[PDB]
DNA sequence: TTAAGTGGAGCTGGATGCTCTGT
DNA sequence: TCCAGCTCCACTTAA
RNA sequence: ACAGAG
């Protein structure tokens, strides 16, 4: 009747690849085409458009309007993408130096590679060896681009290729056509005499001939690139299947979901961007038929390639002074980079709970490796007790006393339920005869549990120890003072934080490895840290 | 609303004619203004596309077209020789050929 | 050279099939590779590579060298594949030049790569007795009659033979023979007294062993470039003005290389007696004819002498450049009108131009004539030229010159034909492969007429044919036929375009 | 041994660092985080997650420390139990029809 | 008529059957998921036959149940193409006769494949057979099911997977033919 | 622009006139040096005419009808010939004169465009497997149909 | 959150780190960073690498290679914000033997 | 005489400590 | 506010 | 954005 099918696939992560998206990949992957330009309905609705960003086909960033896509809330949807259509193409800004990479080797003719052809078998000979490195590939990279530049003339086509460099902010050129005191090649000597209509109606073409090179831009290397041939394509070290050459100059752009840049920052500075990316796309689309001239049109093509610049970079170096922006805003690389990013903000080190706070003060009368927690932070710090046969008298009674009497109980939880009874509330009397094994009962902090106990500026490793943690009736967190050495606790107005482990293994972990009667001498030089201080040498 | 940039280098000099908002996005299929020129006929044009399709009937069948092998056959059964695909097998002149590729 | 390697991955399929297109996907997609690694980086057996080998060295479509440590490396050649799909272009044009006997030698060439001539008038001969009827067999004299009128006109050549190593290198035996092309006997046949007589298919020691002939795909190539050039200068003065064209194309194949930009200079005074007799022509008015052909600034001929008379040369790589112009601004009419063919021809006569003097020289207005500009842009027909007046760059205070570049528009206008092939197979194997139930329910029908159509037939047979449910069904396999036919058709006539611009693409390379 | 083991002396400084480790989040998470990703994304680089930092913020256990062991459970198990044995599809009743 | 089945598995054991023999615990895990269920490829799985190597019993971080990988052969229902079976008849409908076979109950008898002399029925659901000197058009395919012998001539598997995110067609079909002289009701023959 | 709606119609009225003019040169075939001589116009001849017919009431200068002649050059159907004004009516250049003559293109139309491919405004969004396909594109299934 | 007027909770920084894994301890500082803070889980596809929803990748249109991970949920934003970047983060994802 | 490989000089882009407590 | 890479330019050897 | 505290 029925299909088997696999329940609860889980899986690990076993390597991550990075690549990039061909631009009718991102046709695949997004749900809907954004065209308008508008956040909000003009009416007193507060409705977001149907085709413009803010749409709720592409996720939800508020608890009242659930999303389309899926009909979820903001509290189970992964997000989902669109994407929007540029008019004219645009450099990519963190690919730029890796376009102007790939044409100091290639053909600007041909799109061939310039190599000779027993220099392929060299390197093709040298990237089949295993366990190639990614220090490896870096270094060869250069050895290839190094052997391209040596050459000025194609050992397939037999045109010649000049020097390919940046000329100002995104822009890219190509000295085809350079000259000498010398006798004039005939191929140069053409161009330079092409110009004749040109000479008969404007008259500054006469100084300004002789710098004519060839400028590139994303209508001819997207056009470049598509004609690279597969043979050739590892030799500029791309890995050709996590991407394309014709991939590093964008034409389309995905969108991201709602819950990337949620609605009340009013609007995310990434939104911001990209209403000024879809209005660029119909500035140009109109003065393409309203006829303007071609110093319009490049001007709106530029002012579209800084929009898609500043969409991912906010911080340029070269940014004109008529295109300046105004004010400062955040793009992609501004909230990943720095302190305050992804990486050092809130990846390697983010905000917990189960944690405390207080001012600190000195207590002898316990021991080296107990600590006196305030019954204030004890009531509201929980560790949660799984209720089996060697505990069960004891979390019933827990649950009895209830959240406001100490060896007390905030919440209980049923057996494969995943939604927490708050035990203020109903007859507990009634809710501890009923606890069955396998239920979690999550207890006050109670004496003899496994803390761990930390001064913030943190220079060691005794920086952080775990104690045993014992219940008090005053408003501060108190321990013996031989173990004010290894904290640098002063007891003059000092601030020490508190984290209570929810996890069997995470006290395990913290009492056999992170005790202060496993950490007595500093790992530096072996030397004995927790000892006597005054007046107990006095 | 005000932008970053400024709409005065953009254009715009009177202040007014801005672009108006694209409510619907556009066809997948946006209709043509002009059409496939029709195709030529003749006495020649038309021999070479009855010559086209005669090939694809011929090459199918002949040995080089290397067809793949079956495999996980359930059971075996006296039928198998009344289900025996035959066809004859073309062998290369090996003086040509590299030695790595005798079967 | 993605359409390249998206197209040569279906007429693979199509010719050979699946497990022989990865592998020759697979040679062209990353370079000359070992046999080992081939297995490796595809996946499929040992034996099923040595399969899809010698499948593809049979046909020259790969090739191998040897090289350090003796290992044998495979490169495939991607022009080649693509020349897979002239093929009725080639049998056709053996049946217009040659008989219908030399029809059949050139299709046993292409459908089998390599043959022995022994074979190939055994086979053909076989072939003709379909042909004919009432007592004529095909004979083996006149089969090889019409061979050897090719091997003098170079449409077959000898392939690369194998060496001698009782000459060169006896002892062990290398890995890979390492064959060698011999410029003398391309083309010296071996001799055949041998005949007989071929058999009508009743169903009831060599020679030239070693001797392989190929069909020579240049010599077409050179044949077909003849007729671009011909056919053009037919339409453009006379008939008469053609002949002298083709006269002198004709004298030129077997003493010029294919790839020269001027061939042997031909005088005047023997171009007269080389013409056909019918066309009642003085010598003078072929002096008259061969300097207005002079006087065209297209410069089809030249002059190029003085000596014995009147001295003549035709030229080839600027006769081709005429044509993929004419190649090129076919498509800007048909695709955006005939207004803006106007610029395109208006930018490409005028080398460096701006918006206001075209506006001025094509008498089309602003707002009208800026559309036709920038919608050729952004389809990369037209660049521009960026003067500046700083360093700085800046829009504001620069002049966009528009240009019109042959040699980067060709490359464009090439890769785009790659898949628009590609896109025509497509749609017919989808068309295919959806009526595969309508197919098969009219084999059915027809393999009840096919299977018992002498011994033991009936005539209560024919009756049960249109009785199946398939009489309604026939409008959609009248449907189907008009659409393979459709794009069958039109898969050929892209390649009429793919070789007026590979040609200029090929001649215009000087391959250093 | 730290700074000389790969035959020059390295620094301490995200320089020396971009030589000695290989994992692309390591050496994103610590300096220069923009570039490292679109040099990722430019090579295809592949990374594995076997490095302590990206441990950290893929959310799986570090190898270093109480990561570098593995536990085993010691149930009563007996491996390769008795086979059930099969009575109609032995070898020796069904030698084949083909010759 | 049934195949043996040689799979892998991975097989959560929860920590409160730590008192158990391993080997048993992991035959009744086993049963409690695959059983009365259609494998796509392979077929209807009825019980665990035997275990054939049961390697090591890992306790990974974050849980104290032991995951052991089990190699083992199941019992499967999966006729071959061309087999003679015996069953009963669900009942009949215009669209064919309904087998019964026990546990399993999608065998469709087609028209196509009936006995030729009565192929269409008088606008009614029960099957009919005109044999020409006794029971002419009269010889039914009763609803209670008498037992009849038929051959499997087609299977079929459709893939009943989710199309589309989450917030009942037949998967395993079969068809088979009476048309062979022999075959059909037990009393017939 | 002067107008568009003017010069429209002397595109197809000075086209006939260098049409017939060279028809009545393919009909004379007396000698095919001098026939060639026969199909040139003189600019001050083609002038002459399409003022004789009677199309506006402005007058059409010469200075304007030597320039609506270039667009019959950029259409690629005639050409142009300048000649030394060795002998002529007028020689309205000093020592030149110019010679139009109607021709034919070069060749037949190419292949790429009588498919649908080489005309497609959306060719570059198109593959194999995604929304826009050869195998459900609108643009043949309407070719296929007429 | 952030601070004291918003119950905000305290901050196992960049330094604190350091210090947890000189001890070795390798489960508690899986516990502090992933599931005291932000545990999530995500749907991928095993095949193209990319996050998928409710067990169906839109990218392939396919349920039968979704897979579920454990995941901290600042991880899952940057599996995003490296996508819009262009600069895709494709998995491959073995099984956790 | 000049082709070319390598020094020295200027330009560019990156980075600069940990937390809470309030306005 | 301080410091590595990248690129431009004279300066010898060698033919 | 500023002031504090250790
Ligand atoms: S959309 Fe269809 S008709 Fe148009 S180019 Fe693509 S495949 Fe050809
Ligand atoms: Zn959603
Ligand atoms: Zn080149
Ligand atoms: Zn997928």
């Amino acid at each position: 009747k029925e299909q088997f099918r696999e329940t609860d696939v889980a899986k690990k992560i076993s390597h991550i690849c990075f690549g990039m998206k061909s631009p009718e990949e991102m046709r695949q992957q997004a749900h809907i085409q954004v065209v308008s330009k508008n956040l909000y309905s003009q009416d007193n609705q507060h409705a977001p458009l149907l085709y413009g960003v803010l749409d709720h086909r592409m996720g939800t960033s508020e608890k009242d309007r659930p999303c389309e896509t899926c009909g979820k809330n903001l509290a189970d949807c992964l997000g989902h993408y669109g994407y929007i259509d540029l008019e004219l193409p645009c450099f990519h800004v963190g690919y730029f130096r890796a376009v102007i990479g790939i044409l100091q080797m290639i053909c600007k003719t041909c799109c061939h590679i310039m190599l000779s052809q027993e220099e392929k078998k060299q390197f093709l000979d040298y990237l089949k060896r295993p366990g190639l490195t990614y220090l490896q590939k870096r270094g060869l990279k250069k050895k290839i681009s190094d052997k391209c530049r040596k050459k000025n003339i194609c050992h397939h086509c037999g045109a010649f290729n000049g020097t390919v460099k940046k000329c100002g902010l995104l822009k890219i050129i190509h000295e085809k056509y350079k000259t000498n005191k010398k006798v004039v090649d005939p191929i140069v000597s053409n161009f330079l005499q092409s110009f004749e209509t040109a000479i008969e109606h404007n008259k500054e073409v006469e100084p300004l001939l002789g710098r004519a090179q060839e400028n590139l831009n994303p209508l001819v290397v997207l056009n470049l690139f598509k004609r690279i041939p597969a043979e050739d394509v590892p030799l500029l070290l791309m890995n050709p299947e996590a991407g394309k050459p014709s991939d590093l100059i964008l034409t389309r752009l995905l969108v991201p979901p709602l819950c990337i840049r949620p609605s009340v920052v009013n609007e995310d500075d990434l939104t911001m961007k990209l209403t000024e990316i879809i209005f660029l796309n119909d500035v140009i689309k109109k003065h393409r038929i309203s006829g303007a001239k071609t110093q319009m049109i490049m001007e709106d093509w530029d002012f579209l390639q800084l929009q898609c610049a500043l969409y991912i970079n906010s911080e340029l170096s070269g940014i004109p002074l008529n295109m300046a922006p105004k004010k400062w805003t955040r793009g992609f690389v501004q909230r990943l980079k720095g302190k305050q990013g992804r990486f050092r903000g809130n990846l390697s080190g983010k905000r917990v709970d189960f944690s405390g706070r207080t001012v600190i003060s000195p207590d002898p009368n316990l021991r080296i490796d107990e600590v006196a927690v305030p019954v204030h932070v004890a009531k509201i710090l929980t560790f949660p007790e799984k209720v089996n046969k060697a505990n069960i008298n004891f979390l019933r009674k827990l649950v009895q006393n209830g959240p406001e009497v100490h060896p007390g109980a905030n919440f209980i939880q049923q057996r494969h339920t995943q939604m927490k009874r708050f035990l203020k509330y109903g007859n507990r009397e009634k809710m501890a005869q009923e606890l069955k094994y396998g239920d979690i009962v999550e207890r006050h902090l109670i004496d003899g549990d496994v803390v761990l106990f930390n001064r913030q500026p943190s220079l060691h490793k005794l920086s952080i120890m775990a104690h045993l943690a014992r219940v008090k009736p005053h408003r501060t967190f108190r321990f013996n003072e031989c173990v004010c050495t290894p904290y640098n606790a002063d007891f003059d107005g000092d601030e020490m934080n508190l984290h209570l482990p929810q996890t069997e293994e995470a006290k395990a972990e913290a009492l056999v490895l992170m005790g202060t009667k496993a950490n007595l001498v500093t790992p530096r030089n072996g030397e004995p840290l927790i000892a006597a201080i005054q007046d107990f040498l006095t | 609303a005000a932008y970053t940039f400024n709409i005065e280098a953009v254009g715009f000099s009177k202040g007014e004619k801005l672009p108006d908002v694209v409510l619907k996005p556009p066809p997948l299929f946006p209709d043509t203004d002009y059409k496939p020129v029709p195709l030529k006929t003749g006495e020649g044009e038309e021999y070479m596309l009855a010559l086209k399709q005669e090939l694809r009937e011929t090459m199918k069948r002949m040995p080089y077209f290397i067809e793949t092998p079956e495999e996980r056959q359930d059971i075996e059964r006296y039928s198998k020789r009344y289900m025996k695909v035959y066809k004859e097998e073309w062998i290369p002149d090996w003086r040509r050929l590299p030695r790595e590729m005798m079967p | 050279t993605q359409a390249e390697i998206k197209l040569c991955s279906l007429l693979l399929q199509e010719h050979f099939g699946e497990i022989v297109e990865k592998i020759g996907v697979h040679l062209i997609r990353t370079g000359s590779q070992p046999l080992r690694v081939i297995a490796h980086d595809t996946g499929t057996s040992l034996d099923q590579v040595k399969k899809a080998l010698c499948v593809l060295v049979q046909h020259n479509l790969v090739s191998y060298q040897v090289h350090k440590r003796g290992v044998v490396e495979y490169e495939a050649q991607c022009s080649r594949v693509l020349r897979m799909l002239r093929y009725p272009r080639y049998i056709y044009t053996t049946k217009t030049l040659y008989s219908d006997t030399g029809e059949l030698i050139v299709e046993e060439l292409l459908l089998n790569g390599k043959l022995t001539m022994s074979a190939v008038v055994k086979k053909v001969a076989d072939r003709l007795t379909e042909t004919m009827e009432d007592g004529k067999t095909m004979d083996y004299a006149e089969v090889s009659n019409t061979f050897v009128r090719l091997a003098d006109t170079h449409f077959v050549q000898r392939c690369p033979s194998v060496p001698t190593t009782e000459n060169s290198d006896p002892g062990p035996p290398p890995p890979a023979p390492t064959l060698v092309i011999n410029e003398k006997d391309m083309y010296l046949v071996p001799k055949l007294s041998l005949i007989g007589k071929g058999k009508r298919r009743r169903s009831s020691p060599i020679p030239d062993d070693g001797i392989y002939w190929q069909a020579n795909l240049d010599r077409f190539h050179q044949h077909f470039r003849d007729q671009a050039i011909v056919s053009a200068v037919a339409n453009r003065m006379d008939q008469t003005s053609s002949e002298i064209v083709r006269t002198m194309l004709r004298m030129s194949e077997i003493t010029t290389s294919s790839s020269a930009p001027f061939t042997q200079p031909l005088s005047s005074n023997e171009i007269f007696r080389s013409l056909p007799v019918g066309y009642n022509i003085s010598k003078q008015v072929l002096d008259q004819y061969l300097t207005l052909l002079a006087d065209d600034p297209l410069e089809f001929v030249g002059k190029s002498g003085d000596s014995g008379g009147g001295m003549y040369v035709i030229n080839l790589h600027k006769a081709l450049a005429s044509l993929a112009t004419a190649t090129l601004e076919s498509v800007v009419q048909e695709r955006f009108g005939s207004r803006c063919a106007r610029i395109f021809r208006l930018v490409l006569q005028k080398k460096h131009i701006e918006q206001k003097q075209v506006e001025d020289f094509a008498m089309i207005p602003a707002k009208e004539a800026k559309d036709m500009l920038y919608k050729m842009l952004s389809e990369n027909f037209m660049s521009l030229q960026e003067i500046p007046k700083t360093p700085d760059h800046a829009p504001s205070r620069t002049f966009y010159l528009y240009t019109v570049n042959i040699l980067s528009a060709a490359r464009m206008l090439l890769h785009r034909c790659y898949k628009s092939i590609a896109n025509l197979i497509e749609r017919r194997q989808f068309e295919t492969k959806e009526n595969k139930r309508l197919l098969e329910k009219s084999q059915r029908v027809e393999a009840i007429i096919a299977s018992m159509q002498a011994t033991g037939a009936e005539e209560a047979q024919l009756q049960e044919i249109e009785e199946m449910i398939t009489a309604p069904e026939r409008q959609q396999l009248e449907t189907l036929k008009r659409n393979v036919n459709k794009l069958d058709a039109s898969e050929i006539q892209v390649d009429e375009t793919i070789f007026l611009l590979e040609s200029y693409i090929e001649c215009t390379m000087k391959r250093q | 041994d730290l700074m000389t083991y790969k035959g020059e002396v390295l620094g301490i400084t995200r320089f020396g660092l971009a030589k000695m480790k290989e994992s692309v989040l390591m050496l994103a998470s610590f300096e220069k985080t923009a570039d490292h990703l679109f040099d990722a994304a430019y090579f295809g680089q592949k990374d594995s997650v076997c490095g302590v930092s990206e441990c950290i913020i893929m959310g799986i256990p570090m190898n270093i420390g109480t990561g570098l062991f593995k536990l085993l459970h010691k149930a009563d198990r007996d491996p390769n139990p008795p086979k059930r044995p099969l009575i109609f599809d032995t070898n020796e009743f069904h030698i084949p029809l083909v010759t | 008529m049934f195949v043996l089945v040689e799979m892998v598995d991975t097989v959560r054991i929860p920590p409160w059957q730590f008192e158990r023999k391993l080997n048993d615990s992991i035959a009744e895990e086993l049963n409690k998921k695959l059983a009365n269920k259609v494998v796509y490829n392979v077929g209807l799985c009825i019980c665990l036959f035997d275990i054939t190597k049961l390697e090591d019993a890992y306790v990974f971080p974050g849980d104290g149940a032991s995951h052991t990988k089990v190699h083992f052969r199941c019992v499967v229902f999966h006729p071959f193409l061309d087999e003679i079976l015996i069953g009963k008849i669900k009942g009949c409908s215009p669209e064919g006769v309904h087998v019964s076979l026990g546990f399993f109950d999608d065998i469709l008898i087609p028209p196509e494949s009936l006995q030729q002399p009565a192929k269409f029925d008088e606008a009614e659901q029960v099957w009919v057979w005109e044999y020409e000197t006794e029971e002419g058009a009269h010889d039914l395919y009763m609803d209670t099911g008498e037992e009849i012998r038929f051959r499997v001539v087609d299977e079929s598997f459709v893939d009943t997977s989710p199309t589309g995110p989450s917030s009942k067609e037949a998967p395993y079909t079969l068809v088979g033919s009476i048309s062979e002289p022999g075959l059909g009701l037990l009393s017939w023959w | 622009d002067f107008e568009s709606e003017f010069v429209e119609v002397l595109n197809q009225q000075c086209f006939k006139f260098l049409q017939s003019k060279a028809e009545t040169a393919r009909e004379s075939k007396q000698n095919p040096m001098i026939q060639r001589n026969s199909s040139f116009a003189s600019s001050h001849e083609v002038w002459k005419y399409i003022c004789e017919l009677g199309i506006s009431k402005v007058e059409l200068s010469m200075e304007d009808i030597e320039t609506i002649l270039n667009t019959l050059i950029y259409d690629g159907k005639v050409e142009m010939t300048i000649i030394a004004a060795k002998e002529g009516t007028v020689g309205s250049v000093d020592g030149h004169m110019k010679l139009y003559r109607a021709v034919n293109p070069i060749i037949p139309p190419t292949g790429l465009v009588r498919a649908p491919c080489g005309l497609c405004p959306v060719f570059d969004d198109c593959h194999e497997g995604g929304e826009i396909s050869p195998s459900n594109c609108i643009y043949m299934t309407e070719w296929l149909e007429f | 959150t952030e601070g004291r007027s918003r119950d905000g909770g305290l901050r196992l920084g960049e330094m604190e780190r350091d210090c947890l894994i000189g001890y070795g301890a390798s489960m508690l500082l899986l516990e502090r960073l992933m599931i005291s803070s932000d545990a999530f889980e995500v749907d991928v596809c095993g095949q193209c690498g990319l996050l998928g929803y409710s067990g169906w990748c839109h990218y392939c249109k396919s349920s039968c290679h979704v897979s579920s991970l454990r995941i901290p949920y600042a991880c899952k934003l940057l599996f995003q914000e490296l996508q819009s970047m262009n600069i895709i983060p494709r998995l491959k994802l073995s099984k956790y033997n």
